[PDB]
RNA sequence: GUUAAUGUAGCUUAAAUUAUCAAAGCAAGGCACUGAAAAUGCCUAGAUGAGCCUCACAGCUCCAUUAACACCA
RNA sequence: ACCUCGGAGCAGAACCCAACCUCCGAGCAGUACAUGCUAAGACUUCACCAGUCAAAGCGAACCUCAAUUGAUCCAAUAACUUGACCAACGGAACAAGUUACCCUAGGGAUAACAGCGCAAUCCUAUUCUAGAGUCCAUAUCAACAAUAGGGUUUACG
RNA sequence: CCGAGCCUGGUGAUAGCUGGUUGUCCAAGAUAGAAUCUUAGUUCAACUUUAAAUUUGCCCACAGAACCAAAUCCCCUUGUAAAUUUAACUGUUAGUCCAAAGAGGAACAGCUCUUUGGACACUAGGAAAAAACCUUGUAGAGAGAGUAAAAAAUUUAACA
RNA sequence: ACCCCUAUACCUUCUGCAUAAUGAAUUAACUAGAAAUAACUUUGCAAGGAGAGCCAAAGCUAAGACCCCCGAAACCAGACGA
């Protein structure tokens, strides 16, 4: 990525990782899976519904596409009706 | 001239060994073919895994192969036998360790 | 690395070097009638059993069956597959013949002896017959495992048997909400003259049974005791509290056991009469609880796990919002 | 030699589906089960989308 | 598992045997392929007599492989049965032979012809 | 793959309803015989599933097939 | 010649395991059209991507096959969906030959020459008596083989 | 100095390629693999390092793991003190020989390719010299002591 | 002092170098680790922090602490040269 942009001076975002994934404010990136929407007629209806799933991403994953967004899309999010709002605190957590 | 034949191991066999605590719907033992049976609450899928149904405790025992009348394979294969011969197939159960649930007081009405 | 066998294994003795002039199983219903009695016998290795587990009678019958044997519409009937049999004598002859048999596996199933003698077996050699009045025309009778309802079972039951000193008495041996191993009492009637009921000594008065709701099915059942000498003895629960093996222990030199009828007793609504009226206490009401289901340890990063993982730890499902 | 044919179903309309047939065959009608109505109706190829 | 003791339980093919001359070698003497023409002109009493011989060999053990028959020839049609039997022994030879001798219905003919 | 046309006697041309005719084969006739010329017959589910009327006859329905189209990196 | 996927051997018994190693195959076909929706717990081709299995529940009824395949790009379609022998099969784009006119950066990771290893090939020496030498194994030569040695050759590494 | 002059500028071109990378002392620290116009490289895993949280880790016994050899897996005791999770990253992903089981080749190679285990890239003593065989590891001073591995053995043809 | 005994320069590159692999005559001087979010450490204040903007379900502000040197053949633009 553009750690020092020329204009500002700022860390730029790949923005190939904003129409992909979606960061929950705990700290886990949701993604689709891949091929979802391909070849849908040669696959067992099991396939398909592991397909049409919101999944998360590694740890290693998650830690590098922190480092490809900045820090505005690392931030609270009070959207009106948000159906990803009830999954952005972390419950009952043991680490 | 021998091309092919790169293929991967499939990384079968036995996950939950003998003793083992096990959960509902832990894979026991995914094969290629029927080499372990299915027991006591233990499911096979479609492609021969052996997965399990109660939580319990895996034990892995011998007993006799009786196949169904309508798996016409195995039944003239049964039927070619002599007449004292008793086939066995080792089979994979699961000794359910908790019960269903007990009766608990909610209130005195 | 080998290791020999402990015991003989299977099909070896019946090995041979010739396998056409041995003769076969032909069909599937030869084998498995082999394949099931060889999974009865014991074996030397881990098997599913191991953790899941005179002469005047046949001269009267054989003259007997030669002679229903020989009528003509009998053999015409039986032909035609027409025939039908009065099942009235069946039971009849089954209660005086083989029905204490019978009865006995039925309370080794149900668990009666178990619970009252502590695996002591008996065989119940005489054939009493309970049964509790139903309104004024019919009368529900007590076999061994029926379902009776606590409204059918309010008035004491009409027992009529065929012998000729007893002690009668029924346990709830499941029905008490306090001790897993006692159980509640309903009548008990002893010294009783021959035949009538009705003369004996009630030493305890008939408590209806009462299961309580949610509590499941319990099961009461009608000892009967066969006495020879007789013996004086001893609505508040802690006074029916008593166990069957430490009270027959007292008695089993003068007394022995000799019939059984035990029922089976749901939640009915007259078991609220019983609990708020004549015993004046509230009742008890139990649901049967499930153990809750298992979820594995919670990760930070769920790799690969749909995104109803995070539902799977949360209690309220309710939007919290924190400091804010 | 297998077409590809979706299948619009007569009521409860806007459902599809694809299914296979062969190219000798004449028009497949099918009872299928919709998601809408939440019953089995009839369905009736409207088009072919890949011969495979 | 082959170091327990429970090694080779479940093995079934040793009991399975999955794939001729007259063999009188020193002492157990046998014949090889026999095979036996039953020529009658009623249908009814060539198949009749085709279950017995095939009835009295399942009762002494005696091994048949085949029992097919030849076509009839247009004389009035004689049909002809033929059942082939494999194995005797010495007192076997005489006993089995007279018994089909002892049966025979109503003019049909034996034979004890052979293969090819 | 999409749009477009196409479907013939043993094979092709044609006829704007009805179906004509040159080859092909079937014999006989002239010639010592065989190819030609005649003189004769035949060979068309008009590629088809139903018939609104009646349909090569004309639209759906179609199964083969013939040309163009076989973008856009 | 090959490049992806699968079965078996090496890799004998949990898993795994290379090879321009040895052998077979696959790029589909058939039958259903609830081959509907959902969801505990797991497996995982040594990562990831993808791949598997599945109780309960809702709704009805009363898949077979070992492989049988192909990501993203937002458009073609009203939508659901569909599209590569992208076979170099984790896939740039459809971009070839040639250089002795050649250049640069390197490599003894890698060839030719030489050394070295090795001894199949080659040369030699004995053992063995078949057979040639009229007869006669051993004056002389020598088949099938055997056991040693040399380090000239062609090779290999 | 012409397969396309020379000079200045873009220009501190770019280089997965070579070379170089400067005070002191201590500590932990080596080899599964997968993808890749990729195999001179990188990303992920594995290994390694630090910090943190917790509770088990290693060694293992009966029993147990399939039909068409050596061993392993699983495993309470016991001996022990470590492991897993969490946070933050770098680097190694161009190995060698020996013993063992095999494959390819010639049952050739200091050959090539897997697996199990050593050793080496780390010190010391030995096998003469000596990366890989054998002895031995945790550091300093001593003009003490006991040890470990550790030196090749062979000499042969009479005959009635 | 030597004679005696012990000891195969250094750097780099590597599976492995006394290596007959690289570099170096030597002296003096010059000549090579530049920084991000996130974490960590230490303070301040605290459901609030911050000298507007921003973050906040113990956070937030400030500090400290990690990212080299030389080298192509080339390519292009504009001059200057018969
Ligand atoms: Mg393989
Ligand atoms: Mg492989
Ligand atoms: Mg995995
Ligand atoms: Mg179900
Ligand atoms: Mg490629
Ligand atoms: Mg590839
Ligand atoms: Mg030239
Ligand atoms: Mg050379
Ligand atoms: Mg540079
Ligand atoms: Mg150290
Ligand atoms: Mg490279
Ligand atoms: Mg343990
Ligand atoms: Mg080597
Ligand atoms: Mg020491
Ligand atoms: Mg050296
Ligand atoms: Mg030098
Ligand atoms: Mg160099
Ligand atoms: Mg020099
Ligand atoms: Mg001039």
């Amino acid at each position: 990525l553009t750690y020092f942009s020329a204009r500002k001076g700022k860390r730029k975002t790949v923005k190939a990782v904003i129409d992909r994934f979606l960061r929950l404010h705990c700290g886990l990136w949701v993604r689709r899976k891949a091929g979802y929407k391909k070849k849908l007629w040669k696959k067992t209806p099991a396939r398909k519904k592991r397909l049409r799933e919101f999944v998360f991403c590694n740890k290693t994953q998650s830690k590098l596409l922190d480092k490809m967004t900045t820090s505005f899309w690392k931030r609270r999010n009070w959207y009106v009706d948000d159906p990803y709002q009830k999954y952005h605190d972390r419950t009952n957590l043991k680490v | 001239k021998n091309l092919g034949g790169k293929s991967s191991g499939r990384r079968q066999g036995i996950k939950k060994m003998e003793g083992h605590y096990v959960h509902a719907g832990n894979i026991i033992a995914t094969q290629r073919h029927f080499r372990w049976h299915p027991g006591a609450h233990v499911g096979v899928g479609k492609n021969k895994c052996l997965y399990a149904l109660e939580e319990g405790i895996v034990r892995y025992t011998k007993e006799v192969y009786v196949p169904h009348p309508r798996n016409t394979e195995a039944v003239d294969l049964i039927t070619r036998l002599p007449k004292g011969a008793v086939l066995y197939k080792t089979f994979v159960h699961v000794v359910p360790a908790k019960p269903e649930g007990t009766f608990k007081l909610v209130a005195m009405l | 690395r080998r290791t020999p066998p402990l015991g003989p294994m299977p099909n070896s003795d019946i090995d041979l070097s010739n396998l056409e002039r041995l003769e076969k199983y032909r069909s599937f219903d030869r084998y498995r009638r082999r394949a099931e009695q060889e999974a009865q016998a014991p074996h030397w290795w881990r098997t599913y059993r191991e953790y899941f587990g005179r002469t005047q009678q046949l001269l009267e019958r054989k003259q007997a069956i030669q002679e229903l044997r020989a009528n003509v519409e009998e053999e015409r009937a039986a032909r035609l597959r027409t025939a039908s049999v009065p099942l009235d004598a069946v039971r009849a002859e089954w209660e005086r013949t083989c029905g204490p048999y019978h009865k006995q596996r039925l309370a080794e199933y149900y668990g009666l002896y178990r619970d009252l003698f502590h695996g002591a077996t008996f065989v119940p050699r005489v054939p009493l017959h309970v049964a509790y009045a139903v309104g004024e025309d019919d009368l529900m009778p007590v076999y061994c495992g029926n379902e009776v309802t606590p409204t059918e079972a309010a008035q004491a039951p009409e027992v009529t048997y065929e012998a000729e000193l007893w002690t009668l008495l029924l346990t709830s041996l499941d029905g008490h909400l306090l001790e897993p191993d006692a159980e509640y009492l309903h009548w008990l009637l002893t010294n009783i003259p021959g035949n009538r009921v009705a003369e004996g000594q009630v030493t305890c008065p008939y408590l209806p049974p009462f299961p309580a709701r949610g509590s499941g099915i319990h099961r009461l059942a009608f000892l009967l005791f066969k006495q020879d000498q007789p013996i004086d003895f001893s609505y508040q629960l802690a006074q029916r509290t008593f166990r069957t093996f430490d009270f027959y222990k007292k008695h089993q030199e003068t007394m022995t056991p000799a019939g059984l009828s035990f029922f089976q007793c749901r939640w009915d609504d007259s078991v609220t009469y019983i609990f708020h009226q004549l015993l004046d206490m509230r009742e008890p009401v139990f649901e049967f609880v499930r153990p809750p289901p298992y979820h594995p340890k919670q990760k930070r990063f769920p790799h690969r796990q749909p995104l109803r993982y995070l539902d799977r730890y949360r209690d309220s499902h309710e939007p919290t919002y924190g400091i804010y | 030699k297998n077409i590809l044919v979706r299948m619009v179903s007569e009521a409860g309309t806007g459902f599809c589906f694809n299914t296979k047939r062969n190219r000798l065959r004449e028009k497949l009608t099918l009872l299928h089960y919709d998601p809408v109505v939440k019953q089995r109706v009839l369905f009736v190829e409207k088009k072919k989308i890949r011969s495979l | 598992y082959k170091t327990k003791p429970t090694h080779g339980i479940g093995k079934y093919k040793h009991l399975i045997k999955a794939e001729v001359r007259a063999i009188n070698l020193g002492t157990d003497y046998e014949y090889g392929v026999l095979n036996i023409h039953l020529t009658a002109y009623d249908m009814t009493l060539a198949e009749s007599y085709a279950q017995y011989v095939h009835n009295l060999c399942n009762s002494l053990s005696i091994k048949v492989e085949e029992s097919y028959a030849m076509p009839t020839k247009t004389i009035l049609t004689t049909h002809e049965r033929v059942v082939q039997i494999s194995g005797l022994s010495a007192t076997f030879a005489e006993i089995f032979l007279e018994i089909i001798q002892s049966s025979l219905p109503e003019g049909v003919r034996l034979s004890v012809k052979e293969h090819t």
